[PDB]
């Protein structure tokens, strides 16, 4: 399930709250705004086979159900610290941070390594990918700062020029 | 064989054990075999011939210099440009001129240029010390 | 003030810190390379000084003007300076040492002449009205002997012509990556520097054509080579000073971020309080 | 709407070319300040010259600004816009001075204006 | 913000310029006038365009004033003309 | 009251000169804070060295503050202070250490205090 811009459900809730005079909170989002997104996103769960077998009264017995959720949030010029984005960052199991600089530069999809992370980790990753990708993440996280040192330095040590070439290849 | 060094004020051009060299010394061409008595001479610009041990020849081009020989050491204090009262005076005239017209050429360091430019722009109208209350 | 100004300033200072850390890295590599080029000069000068030991000091000696300790009526300086800023106090310490000594000399009524290497000294002494007779500039990080031939030629030509009586080079000395020192050292008349060829009584050269003609060019080349050595040691000392200065500036930036973030947090809190009090006490 | 599928590759590439040329000229301005023009390579000076000529050529006189400036307005069709910017970036007009591009309108008018300057 | 929205122009007076000696302290780079050229005498209309551009180039170059000695005379000309017109 | 019409040209001009110096010193504190005092131009080092003297010479010991600092208070007449600041600005006391100016009366107590360190 994919919720497009919870950032706008928050605003709609703020409106329909303030119309009812319910007392405000930080940024004017009503007091329980955290408990708005929480009681929603905590339904995305992987539920074991005994809950399934109970709920369905025996009709299915082996299976485990699940419901994955990909909420979308809209920061203001990269300000991760705003109220609602840090509420939701505190509810979910990771984030895919889409970086405007890379997107404009032509790197599409503009996934930003390093600052984006999946907290379940490789447990969710099929075996071959867990093998082949185990290095990519931090290698790129380092390349992106090494290539930022680059511009103030011609005449690079080729022990690092190999790295800036590999990183540019993979990017 | 004998140990030969060819060295400039800037860098070293050759080192090794040599069978012979043939050299255009100033007052006529010269040849150095082993055990050659102590000698000292200026030399003219041109190709020196080196015969490295096991006979492996190679050439080197010298723009001038001084050749010096001792019991087992021979060295050639080469130099990097044609030296001569014709040319050195032109150089010195240009050096005097630049002192008068008050020219200054730019250095070629493009990396320092870019770094210093970004630094100057980043540090401008920062006004931080008015904002943080640090006294100084 | 207000959060959105202070966060912009914090961003810009962090960017500045990136810049200065990159410059520290670059300078730290260039110091290693410049000191390699420093150590690639010793052989020429050392062997030529042994030859001059034998030929000039010897057991017999050859009258040459550069060796004799004649009276001083005016003095030349060859001044080495960087072509690039951000070097710390390196140039100004050097120029103040020079100016103090040139004052001490002119207090005996002697005049002085300056030949400038590097553009920073050129500007400085154009401002302080020094007597700059010749200059070379823009060598950057690629000093070469051929470019130095000009000014040293001028100063030699003026010394043999009797217009100068003593000649100095003034430059930094690289000692440690953490410590370099400005020095003024004489190079004409040629110092007495041991190198006793007494041991070498056993032999003597075949001079071709003759010892006096050879000795003249040997001294000319030797003076040129000591000026080049001084230029390269000064370059390496510049790179060491830029490295330590950019280090200090990166730590200064790193502290200024600590100050700005406290100001920023205070503004964040005050804006939240004044927004929420305006809303709540605006009901009823 | 600025992607090849809708504007055509010709247009998309002309636009990205102009962006590249300006974005490199921004790099070059702060070398030119510290070191002066002469230390640039031959293609860097050519990139600077084309970037300035493009930056000038994007200006245009409007039939409604005609009261402020006086100069009569111009209408430029999209064909002529692409043909002009591509021709400038391909160097077909490297022989005209920069002022010839300012406020002309169409690219043929640049070629005409260059004569009288 | 309300009256900046209503009016036709703004004269922004800066306390830094007022301290540095620049008096009147009008900040030319953010002051505007939407009636503009239309309202001047044509001698002034003619002559002030170049002051606008002189100050705009000066405001773009000004960041280097604290490294000025390192600059190139081709820009030093502008960076001094700006100061003289100011 | 700080008008030429009222305080006379010399006093007004001295006050505005002092303000100009102190403002120019404020504009440098960020570059001094980051890069250190050595990157300043050779004339800015003089601006800084004069501002740091003007700041001290604005200090004064008060008769009521003997309780706190022992040092006896001073009364400084106007005629006697515009002269001192005109002096410092014009660089004629420009050979005296900073702490020579701290907590003194007229400029002559500063020139005296310098002798004793």
């Amino acid at each position: 399930i994919i919720y497009d811009d919870l950032s706008k459900q928050a605003v709609a809730y703020r409106q329909i709250s303030l119309l009812l005079r319910r007392p405000p909170g930080r940024e004017a989002f009503p007091g329980d705004v955290f408990y708005l997104h929480s009681r929603l996103l905590e339904r995305a769960a992987r539920v074991n086979a005994e809950y399934v077998e109970a709920f369905t009264k025996g009709e299915v017995k082996g299976k485990t159900g699940s419901l994955t959720a990909l909420p979308i949030i809209e920061t203001q010029a990269g300000d991760v610290s705003a109220f609602v984005p840090t509420n939701v960052i505190s509810i979910t199991d990771g984030q895919i941070f889409l970086e405007t600089n890379l997107f404009n530069a032509g790197i599409r999809p503009a996934v930003n390594p390093g600052i984006s992370v999946s907290r379940v980790g490789g447990a969710a990753q099929t075996k071959i990918m867990k093998k082949l990708s185990g290095g990519i993440r931090t290698a790129l996280a380092q390349y992106r700062e090494l290539a930022a040192f680059s511009q103030f330095a011609s005449d690079l040590d080729d022990a690092t020029r190999k790295q800036l070439d590999h990183g540019q290849k993979v990017t | 064989t004998y140990h030969l060094d060819v060295v400039s004020a800037e860098q070293q051009m050759f080192s090794g054990l040599v069978e012979k060299i043939q050299v255009t010394g100033s007052e006529g061409e010269l040849g150095i075999y082993p055990g050659h008595a102590p000698l000292l001479t200026a030399i003219k610009p041109g190709m020196i011939r080196i015969v490295k041990q096991h006979g492996h020849e190679e050439f080197i081009y010298l723009s001038g210099g001084i050749l010096e020989v001792q019991p087992g050491n021979v060295t050639v204090l080469a130099d990097t440009a044609i030296r001569g009262q014709d040319l050195d005076e032109a150089r010195a005239m240009e050096a005097k001129r630049k002192a008068e017209e008050h020219i200054s050429s730019s250095h070629g360091d493009v990396d320092y240029a870019q770094a210093s430019a970004e630094l100057a722009k980043a540090i401008a109208q920062l006004r931080v010390i008015e904002l943080t209350k640090k006294a100084m | 003030a207000g959060a959105k100004d202070i966060r912009s300033k914090i961003a810009s200072v962090q960017n500045t810190q990136k810049i200065t850390k990159a410059m520290e890295m670059v300078a730290a590599s260039k110091m290693r390379k410049s000191q390699d080029r420093m150590a690639a000069s010793r052989p020429y000068a050392e062997t030529m000084r042994k030859v001059i030991g034998h030929l000039a000091h010897g057991n017999l000696e050859y009258k040459h003007p550069y060796l004799e300790d004649r009276d001083v009526k005016r003095v030349g300086y060859l001044v080495v300076s960087t072509d690039r800023g951000l070097a710390g106090g390196l140039n100004i310490n050097l120029f103040k040492k020079l100016l103090a000594e040139m004052k001490t000399w002119t207090d005996k009524g002697v005049q002085a002449d300056l030949a400038m290497i590097g553009s920073k000294g050129v500007s400085f002494f154009n401002s302080v009205g020094g007597n700059v007779v010749a200059q070379v500039t823009g060598m950057g990080d690629n000093p070469s002997l051929s470019e130095l031939i000009g000014p040293v030629k001028v100063m030699l030509q003026a010394y043999d012509e009797g217009r100068l009586d003593k000649l100095y080079i003034v430059s930094n000395k690289f000692i440690n990556t953490m410590s370099q020192v400005p020095t003024i050292s004489q190079l004409l008349p040629l110092p007495a520097s041991d190198d006793d060829d007494l041991k070498h009584k056993s032999w003597d050269y075949l001079y071709e054509p003759d010892p006096k003609a050879l000795l003249d060019t040997l001294l000319r080349r030797y003076v040129e080579s000591q000026v080049y050595q001084g230029v390269v040691e000064n370059l390496a000392s510049e790179q060491a000073a830029r490295m330590v200065a950019m280090k200090a500036a990166t730590d200064n930036g790193g502290s200024l971020i600590k100050e700005l973030q406290l100001v920023y947090n205070k503004a964040r809190q005050a804006s939240i309080t004044q927004e929420l009090t305006e809303i709540v006490s605006g009901a009823a | 709407q600025l992607d090849p599928l809708v504007v055509g590759q010709e247009h998309y590439d002309t636009a990205r070319g102009v962006q590249s040329i300006l974005q490199r000229y921004q790099e070059l301005k702060d070398i030119i300040a510290i070191l002066g023009m002469d230390e640039l390579s031959e293609e860097d000076k050519l990139v600077v010259a084309r970037a300035r000529k493009i930056q000038r050529f994007l200006s245009q006189p409007f039939f409604v600004a005609e009261v402020f400036t006086g100069s009569p307005g111009k209408y430029v069709s999209l064909k002529d816009t692409i043909r002009g910017f591509k021709g400038i970036m391909e160097g077909e007009y490297d022989h005209l001075p920069e002022q010839a591009f300012y406020m002309v309108g169409s690219i043929e008018e640049a070629v005409e204006k260059a004569k009288k300057l």
